[PDB]
């Protein structure tokens, strides 16, 4: 199961969501990266479990501060 | 069944365990079937010198690849900014990329840099041309082929050495302090002063240069008559370039004390008077024990005769102890080689002695972790082989009263004890890192706990360091100790208190809770070593484990389930707490000196307090650089140590599938596969001729062990060379 | 020391001015940057603790430190002498597993004289048993 | 890839010698060696 | 004792019985007698019909046999305790092996012999110093 | 084959015989204890190293020990 | 896995024309995608009273609420 | 009632409510008087 | 400056005989 939401959160993230924008075009959150870098095991660590991280690590005196402190606490 | 020769219990069973068992009891040459007591120690000493060949076959081949395919030449010219070669690359997967991007440091062939310390040692003795190094592989491969020699004449029954001298212990203690220790150290100091220092000065001594040549000008006769002064007359100063003549006064022995100003080094006329200085000691040392002439010692009187109302019988029937069994032996020889492996860490870092070492970053940070991960090794093997020592060679009714004894008398105080500063330095270590990390994360990072190490801030005042204000002993200029007219006052004071160096490194507060952590780990890795050799005899739950042996799988789920219950399973968690805690050590050092060698000291100072800036600054900071080693984009050189990396992950993860899982379920699951074998009709023509089993429990722990060891120790490797060869490189 | 004050740090009169409030009170950072003025801080802004011994800087450490060895030592002696008193009623698994619970306070309100029942315990023979007649384990 | 050193023509066959001449017979040898009686 | 009469159980036929090991080294063979055509579970796996009176059961281990003679002593009510567990050879021989003394090893009579039985206790075991070269186990001497 | 080694404290109570699925225990008529009989491994070519009669036993360090030595077809368990 | 591990080491080794990527050999999911062909094709030919698809997932028009993306096909 | 006394003495229920009493008592004071490093 | 191809076969000849009386003593070792 982790390895099915890990690909459910980087394809949803990688090629529907985003922002959309007034001509049409789709810019998504990682800028479409499972095309050809969801197929190494090193793709899987850098661009998704290194990148996608910086959110949680970055995250500290504000409102996702209690994240950080559970991302810890669950190592 | 031939496989294995020596057991015969293990040549008769049809299983495939037996093929396993065969290798993993080679070397114990108790439990061989037919060996007596004086065989074991010859095969031990012909065994010796095959090992003492093949490191002088290992010495041989470093040298024989910076001869053949290394920059060595080139490297001399200017070590400051080109990269030393280890070897050439030959596979043939490489690609384009992986040739455009390992052809580096200027050779049209695909080469590995070396990150070992072979270059800087090779030019600090006084090796300038390839074609002397190559003779000295030559030289190594005639010295391996004589080692070869002594270990096989050494079987033959004439050369057959009797038991009684391998029991010789104060025939051999003097040779291995004097003859060994002491002469070598001696011909070492006279290899320094005769071809190390006077390359250092210019001059190229050869084989045949340096019987013409003295060293000195004075001659050998000031040392025969007297007034040394003239050795040290005229020393190297501070405007002194390596390997020329510029500003380098001609004197051997000059005790100046501090860092060569140009290379970051020690100088080596003082290494040189050093060594002089220690052969003189050892020779004096090695002329104390008791031989055929009646002048010396005999170490029966010495350990008989300290007694105590406190101590009991003292080290009383002692000698007959160390020197009958061997497991002792092996238990004292790899403590003290793992004491001084780390001392060798902790003075190649701080106190470093070859030229132009301080400023390759990745070499200094790849030789302290190696010889850390080499001296924690020897202290889990010292006190696992203690283990061995009282399960098989431990006699009570002969040392009675005595220390050993006394000590076994109190083990559930002292694994107490230990069970006692381990939660004492864990519950709180753990408790200020959460506590600074919580206070940190909200917002609040005033309210952190940071208690100044004022300890060792008083031990860098009494060292030299006038940083701190402790006018104690060494930094107050009108102390004692100061103003004693001893040759190291200036040369010391002043490195010690340059911010340049990485002696004696500023102290911070984050230091002080993360060396709690290191004595955390210490204490517990004593606590379960300590436990398993103390209760490797026996305690309440089988008190015939003498009789079990070393290494057993349990002893049923009878009695609550004794599973880890040997004193094997008590090494096997304490190899799991050496690998944390040297982990834990370098770390600290490697986030340290990163933070040093890039002067931004300040991140590591107000970042190491809490437990997310180590997870941002050190593990998600710094391996940006590494998994960057191949993109979809390109290939660059750090692209061998990414998949490194990942290989380490892989092994590392492995190991669980050992550890966690156990013998039963694969051994249904073999039944399956082996019903399949049998039940396939075109495999029905390959039989198997050795029944296919699981792996056995202790086994199968042992090879989880190992997974986990070397996928650690690759994934290490990786990073910690990677990421400070990405920043300086 | 090498470090200087709170009262004249720059970095800490610059981190002082935006101290978050952490209670509901909204003067809580404020009266939080007076606080720890008199305490010393590092090249950081935060502030260190002296705890060599120094009486001087004795409010960091010994003054909790011995409030601490208080109360874990009146944990202590509650969790002892009730073991003590239930060596035997009639059967003292079930006294351990439920709590008699007016015996439980009557120790817990008495235990505020530990220290000197400790030196008691001691000199009486009570506290330290025997090195002969406890259950050891079999060499 | 290539060798700018000396000998570059030696671990062309050194290279397919260790890694498959030499474990292929080694494990022959053990092989034949540990299942012989 | 070296001939086995009886008849096979109605089983349609497992995957878990006998391997190649039983027309190589050995394998076992239990005979008991039945009293009524009941349903016992075979430890190869499934169910089998018990036929009626003697019948005999080939199986590949010994433990498998004794798992069937305990599921023959205790989980039936006409308690069946007359059956006998032979090895029988690719070689045409036959092993009698269990009750083979004719009393069941639970209960005690005359014609035994004490093997494997020492004369102290576990504490009075030598330690393995005294014998640390001479081959043998601190158990056995 | 492993070793079942049966020292003097067994108290004769039979337990550890009718734990054995194997049929290696056997009780033998002894003289000291109150039940006048001790346990006996003959058929110790059969045992397989289980350790379930060393988890019913009465006495202090139970009085029947299984030592785990060589191995074999019979004491490896195996059906193929 | 060991494509993953393939496609790793020949993107370690410089060759990315090695790899199992879409410019390297191409594992296409061809019976997956046939059916998102028959999920677009549904409605007015295998489903005529449903105007749009079961989902705009299989194929079909980009969805755009409050300028995010809510559900665009996903290939 | 006289199971509920018992009831409400047990380990669990007497460990909690302890427990309750010490975090109330603590948050109290640590909001009457919060962030104190020192003395 | 570098090596030659002459010291490279010499450097295998003089290690030849290593490898002789390595497996000299490996087969003493084994009996
Ligand atoms: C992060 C993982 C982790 C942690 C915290 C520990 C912690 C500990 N191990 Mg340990 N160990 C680990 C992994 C870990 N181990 C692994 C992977 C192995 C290899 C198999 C071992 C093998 C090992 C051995 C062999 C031994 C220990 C021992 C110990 C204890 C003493 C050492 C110490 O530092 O004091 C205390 C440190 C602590 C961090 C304790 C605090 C734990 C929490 C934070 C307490 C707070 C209470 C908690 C919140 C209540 C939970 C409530 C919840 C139900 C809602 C300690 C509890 C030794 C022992 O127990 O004897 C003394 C011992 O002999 N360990
Ligand atoms: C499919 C992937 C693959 C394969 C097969 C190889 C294969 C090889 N690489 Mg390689 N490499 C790869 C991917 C791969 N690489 C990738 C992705 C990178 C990153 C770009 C590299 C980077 C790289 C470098 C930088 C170098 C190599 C080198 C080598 C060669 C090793 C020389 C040798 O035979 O020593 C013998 C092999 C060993 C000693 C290792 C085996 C260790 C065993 C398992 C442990 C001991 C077992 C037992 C105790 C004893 C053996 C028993 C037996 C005798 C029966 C070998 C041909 C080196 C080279 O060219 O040679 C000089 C070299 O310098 N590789
Ligand atoms: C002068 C006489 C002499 C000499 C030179 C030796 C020498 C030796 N004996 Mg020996 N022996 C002697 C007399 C002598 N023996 C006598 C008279 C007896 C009579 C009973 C014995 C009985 C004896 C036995 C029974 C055994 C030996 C063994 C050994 C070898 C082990 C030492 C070793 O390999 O590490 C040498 C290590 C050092 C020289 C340095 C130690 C480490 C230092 C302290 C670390 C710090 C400095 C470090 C060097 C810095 C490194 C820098 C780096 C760049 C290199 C060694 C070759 C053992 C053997 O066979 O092994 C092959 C063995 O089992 N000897
Ligand atoms: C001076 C060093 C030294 C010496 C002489 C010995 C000597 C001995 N040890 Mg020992 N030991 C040492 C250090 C040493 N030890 C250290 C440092 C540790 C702690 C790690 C141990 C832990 C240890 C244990 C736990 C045991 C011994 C035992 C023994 C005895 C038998 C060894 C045997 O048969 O192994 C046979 C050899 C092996 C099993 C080889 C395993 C090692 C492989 C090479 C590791 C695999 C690494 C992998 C291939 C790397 C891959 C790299 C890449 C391909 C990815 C023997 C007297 C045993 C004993 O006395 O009781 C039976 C025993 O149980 N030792
Ligand atoms: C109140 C009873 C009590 C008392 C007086 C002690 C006393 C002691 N324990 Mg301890 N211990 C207790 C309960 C107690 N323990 C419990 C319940 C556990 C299980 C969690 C432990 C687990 C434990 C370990 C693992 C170790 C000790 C050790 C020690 C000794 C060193 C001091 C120490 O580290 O304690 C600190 C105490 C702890 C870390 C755990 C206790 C924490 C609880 C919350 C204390 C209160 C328990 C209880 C609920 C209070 C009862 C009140 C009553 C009215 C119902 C000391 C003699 C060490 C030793 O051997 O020293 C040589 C050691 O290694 N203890
Ligand atoms: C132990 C030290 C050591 C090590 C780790 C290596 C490692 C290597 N050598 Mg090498 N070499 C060594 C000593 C060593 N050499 C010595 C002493 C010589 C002089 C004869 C050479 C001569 C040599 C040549 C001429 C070439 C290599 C090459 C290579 C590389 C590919 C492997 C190969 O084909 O080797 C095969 C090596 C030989 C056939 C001869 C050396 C054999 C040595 C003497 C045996 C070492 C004993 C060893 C310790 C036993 C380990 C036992 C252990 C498993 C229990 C590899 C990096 C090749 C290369 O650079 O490719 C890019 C190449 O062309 N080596
Ligand atoms: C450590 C040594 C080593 C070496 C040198 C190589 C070398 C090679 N591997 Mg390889 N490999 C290794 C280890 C090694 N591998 C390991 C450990 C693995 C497992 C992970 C793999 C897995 C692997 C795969 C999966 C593939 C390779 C492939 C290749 C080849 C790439 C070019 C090619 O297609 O060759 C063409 C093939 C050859 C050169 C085969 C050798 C045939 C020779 C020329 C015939 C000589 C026989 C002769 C009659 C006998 C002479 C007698 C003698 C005494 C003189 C190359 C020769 C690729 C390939 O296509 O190889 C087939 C490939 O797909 N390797
Ligand atoms: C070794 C353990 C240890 C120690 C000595 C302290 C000590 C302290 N903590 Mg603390 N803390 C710890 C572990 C520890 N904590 C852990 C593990 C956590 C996470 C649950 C916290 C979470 C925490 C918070 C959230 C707060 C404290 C605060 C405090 C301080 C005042 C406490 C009070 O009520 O007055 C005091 C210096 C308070 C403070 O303001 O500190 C100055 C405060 O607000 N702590
Ligand atoms: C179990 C066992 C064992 C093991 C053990 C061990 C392993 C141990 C270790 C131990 C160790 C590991 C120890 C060490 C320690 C040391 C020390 C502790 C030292 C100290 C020193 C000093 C104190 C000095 C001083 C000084 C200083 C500090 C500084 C300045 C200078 C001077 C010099 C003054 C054995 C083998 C016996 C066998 C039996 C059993
Ligand atoms: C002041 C100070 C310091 C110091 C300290 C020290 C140095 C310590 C030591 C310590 C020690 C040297 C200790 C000893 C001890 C011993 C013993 C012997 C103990 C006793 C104990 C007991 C006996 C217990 C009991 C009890 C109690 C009391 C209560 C509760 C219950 C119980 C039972 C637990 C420092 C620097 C840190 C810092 C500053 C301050
Ligand atoms: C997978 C697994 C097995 C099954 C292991 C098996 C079937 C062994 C198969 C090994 C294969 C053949 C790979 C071996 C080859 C390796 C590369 C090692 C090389 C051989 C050495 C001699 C060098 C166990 O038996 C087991 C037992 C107890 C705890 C955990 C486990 C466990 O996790």
């Amino acid at each position: 199961l982790s390895v099915v939401i890990f690909h459910f959160s980087w394809k949803m993230q990688s090629d529907v969501w985003g922002t959309v924008s007034p001509d049409g075009s789709v810019t998504h959150v990682t800028l479409g990266n499972f095309a050809q870098s969801a197929i190494t095991i090193n793709g899987w660590l850098r661009d998704f479990l290194w990148a996608q991280a910086a959110n949680v690590i970055n995250s500290y005196g504000s409102a996702l501060s209690a994240y950080g402190i559970m991302f810890l606490a669950g190592h | 069944t031939k496989f294995p020769k020596f057991s015969q219990d293990l040549a008769q069973d049809p299983t495939t365990r037996r093929i396993w068992y065969g290798i993993a009891t080679a070397h114990d040459f108790e439990t061989h079937d037919g060996m007596t007591e004086e065989n074991l120690y010859q095969k031990i000493f012909a065994s010796h010198f095959g090992h003492i060949a093949i490191i002088f076959l290992w010495t041989s081949g470093t040298l024989f690849h910076v001869a053949w395919q290394g920059n060595f030449e080139q490297w001399i010219k200017d070590p400051l900014n080109i990269r030393p070669i280890a070897h050439a690359i030959w596979d043939p997967h490489f690609g384009e990329g992986a040739v455009n991007a390992f052809t580096q440091a200027g050779a049209s062939n695909p080469v590995n840099i070396a990150y070992s310390g072979v270059y800087h040692w090779f030019y600090t003795i006084g090796m300038t041309t390839n074609q002397e190094l190559y003779s000295g592989a030559v030289f190594l491969l005639v010295l391996a082929s004589l080692f070869l020699f002594a270990g096989w004449l050494h079987l033959q029954p004439k050369f057959r050495p009797s038991l009684a001298w391998f029991k010789n212990a104060e025939s051999r203690l003097n040779h291995h302090l004097a003859g060994l220790f002491g002469v070598s150290s001696l011909a070492w100091a006279g290899h320094l002063v005769h071809v190390a220092i006077p390359e250092a000065r210019g001059q190229h001594v050869g084989w045949d240069n340096f019987l013409s040549t003295p060293p000195h000008p004075a001659g050998l006769m000031p040392f025969f008559t007297g007034n040394w002064g003239v050795y040290a007359a005229d020393p190297d100063t501070a405007g002194h370039i390596f390997g020329t003549s510029e500003g380098a006064g001609t004197a051997i022995l000059t005790f100046l004390g501090g860092f060569h100003p140009q290379t970051e080094s020690l100088w080596l006329t003082d290494i040189a008077h050093h060594h002089l200085a220690i052969a003189v000691i050892f020779i004096i040392a090695g002329h104390m024990y008791r031989t055929n002439w009646g002048i010396g010692h005999s170490i029966k009187e010495i350990l008989n005769a300290h007694k105590g109302p406190l101590t009991g019988a003292g080290h009383t029937n002692l000698y007959d102890t160390i020197n009958n069994s061997l497991h002792f032996q092996l238990g004292l020889a790899l403590a003290s080689l793992g004491v001084i492996t780390s001392l060798v860490a902790q003075h190649m870092y701080s106190l470093p002695s070859y030229a132009f070492i301080a400023q390759d970053h990745t070499t200094q940070a790849a030789l302290y972790t190696h010889h850390q991960y080499i001296a924690g090794f020897l202290m889990v093997g010292a006190f696992a082989h203690g283990a061995i020592f009282f399960v098989r060679d431990y006699d009570p009714v002969a040392n009675k009263d005595n220390v050993l004894a006394r000590m076994l008398e109190h083990k559930e105080a002292l694994i107490s004890h230990l069970s006692w500063v381990s939660l004492f330095l864990g519950f709180h270590t753990l408790g200020l890192y959460v506590h600074n990390d919580v206070v940190v994360a909200f917002g609040t990072p005033e309210k952190q706990i940071l208690i100044e190490p004022v300890f060792a801030q008083w031990i860098q005042a009494t060292s030299g360091k006038a940083l701190y204000g402790f006018d104690v002993l060494l930094s107050n200029p009108d102390s004692i100790a100061s103003t004693t007219g001893a040759a190291w006052l200036p040369g010391w004071l002043d490195a010690i208190n340059s911010g340049t160096n990485s002696l004696f490194l500023t102290i911070g507060p984050g230091d002080f809770l993360v060396h709690h952590a290191i004595a955390l780990g210490l204490h517990t890795t004593a606590l379960i070593l300590i436990k398993g050799a103390l209760d490797a005899r026996g305690s309440k739950l089988m008190p015939d484990k003498k009789d079990f042996g070393y290494s057993f799988p349990c002893d049923g789920p009878g009695r609550g389930g004794t599973c880890d219950i040997s004193a094997w399973d008590a090494f096997y968690l304490a190899m799991f707490w050496m690998l944390n805690t040297l982990g834990w050590l370098t770390f600290y050092w490697h986030w340290k000196h990163l933070g040093v060698w890039s002067g931004n000291v300040a991140q590591f100072n107000e970042n190491s307090t809490y437990l997310m800036g180590w997870f941002r600054d050190y593990l998600w900071a710094n391996s940006a650089q590494l998994i960057n080693g191949y993109n979809p984009y390109g290939v660059n050189n750090l692209s061998v140590w990414a998949w490194m990396f990942l290989f380490g992950h892989l092994v590392w993860a492995t190991g669980f599938m050992f550890l966690i899982s156990w013998r039963g379920y694969w051994q249904e699951l073999i039944e399956t596969i082996v019903w399949a074998h049998e039940r396939t009709p075109l495999a029905n023509l390959v039989r198997w001729k050795d029944k296919p089993v699981a792996l056995s429990i202790v086994q199968a722990r042992l090879v989880g062990l190992a997974h986990f060891t070397v996928g650690y120790v690759l994934t290490y490797a990786a990073f910690l060379i990677a990421s400070t060869a990405g920043k300086f490189g | 020391a090498n470090l200087t004050p709170c009262s004249e740090n720059p970095a800490y009169l610059a981190k002082s001015k935006n101290f978050l409030n952490t209670t509901n009170d909204p003067n809580s950072g404020k009266i939080r940057a007076e606080r720890y003025a008199s305490a010393l801080c590092g090249p950081e802004g935060y502030p260190h603790l002296i705890v060599d011994g120094r009486f001087t800087h004795a409010g960091d450490f010994l003054i909790p430190s011995i409030l601490f060895l208080y109360i874990a030592g009146w944990i202590g002696w509650v969790g002892r002498s009730y073991l003590i008193e239930i060596r035997e009623s009639k059967n003292p698994e079930m006294q351990e597993v439920v709590i008699n619970v007016p015996l439980a306070i009557k120790k817990m309100l008495g235990g505020f004289l530990w220290p000197l029942a400790a030196v008691g315990e001691y000199t009486s023979g009570k506290l330290v048993m025997k090195d002969s007649e406890i259950p050891t384990s079999p060499r | 890839m290539d060798g700018s050193y000396a000998a570059s023509y030696l671990p062309w066959i050194l290279i397919p010698m260790v890694g498959w001449l030499f474990p292929a017979v080694t494990m022959g040898l053990l092989f034949i060696h540990i299942e012989s009686e | 004792m070296t001939e086995l009469s009886g008849q096979p159980p109605k089983f349609g036929g497992s995957t878990g019985g006998l391997l190649s090991k039983a027309n190589r080294e050995e394998k076992y063979a239990i005979t008991w007698t039945s009293a009524s055509e009941q349903v016992f579970e075979m430890p190869t796996g499934g169910a089998a019909i018990m036929n009626e009176g003697e019948n005999l059961l080939y199986l590949a281990r010994k433990e498998q046999c004794l798992a069937l003679g305990t599921q023959l002593r205790t989980k039936f009510k006409p308690k069946i305790q007359d059956y006998k567990i032979y090895r029988v050879y690719p070689s045409g021989e036959v092993q009698y092996l269990h009750p083979a003394d004719g009393v069941f090893p639970e209960k005690v009579n005359e014609g035994r012999e004490a093997q494997g039985t020492k004369t102290r206790r576990i504490g009075q075991n030598p330690e393995p110093v005294t014998i640390k070269f001479s081959g043998k186990a601190p158990y056995e001497v | 084959s492993h070793s079942v080694k049966i020292y003097d404290t067994c108290i004769g109570c039979t337990q550890c015989v009718r734990a054995c699925p194997l049929d290696v225990l056997e009780m033998v008529p002894w003289d000291g204890c109150k039940a006048a009989q001790i346990a006996s491994s003959p058929r110790t070519e059969d045992c397989v190293g289980c350790k379930r009669c060393e988890t019913a036993c009465p006495t202090d360090f139970l009085s029947i020990r299984v030592y785990l030595g060589a191995e074999t077809t019979r004491s490896m368990g195996l059906a193929y | 896995f060991g494509l993953y591990i393939h496609n790793d080491t020949m993107r370690a080794l410089g060759r990315p024309q090695d790899m199992f990527s879409d410019t390297a050999i191409q594992l296409q999911p061809i019976f997956a995608q046939w059916v998102q062909h028959l999920h677009t094709l549904a409605p007015g030919a295998t489903a005529p009273n449903a105007l749009a698809t079961a989902s705009y997932a299989f194929g079909g028009e980009t969805i755009a609420v409050a300028g995010k993306v809510a559900m665009m096909p996903i290939t | 009632m006289d199971g509920l006394k018992s009831f409400l003495s047990t380990a669990p229920v007497m460990i909690m409510a302890l427990l309750t009493f010490t975090a109330g008592i603590l948050i109290e004071f640590n909001r009457f008087y919060p962030d104190l490093l020192f003395h | 400056m570098a090596l030659s191809d002459t010291q490279i076969l010499a450097a295998l000849v003089v290690a030849l005989l290593p490898a002789f009386l390595a497996f000299r003593l490996s087969t003493e070792l084994y009996k």
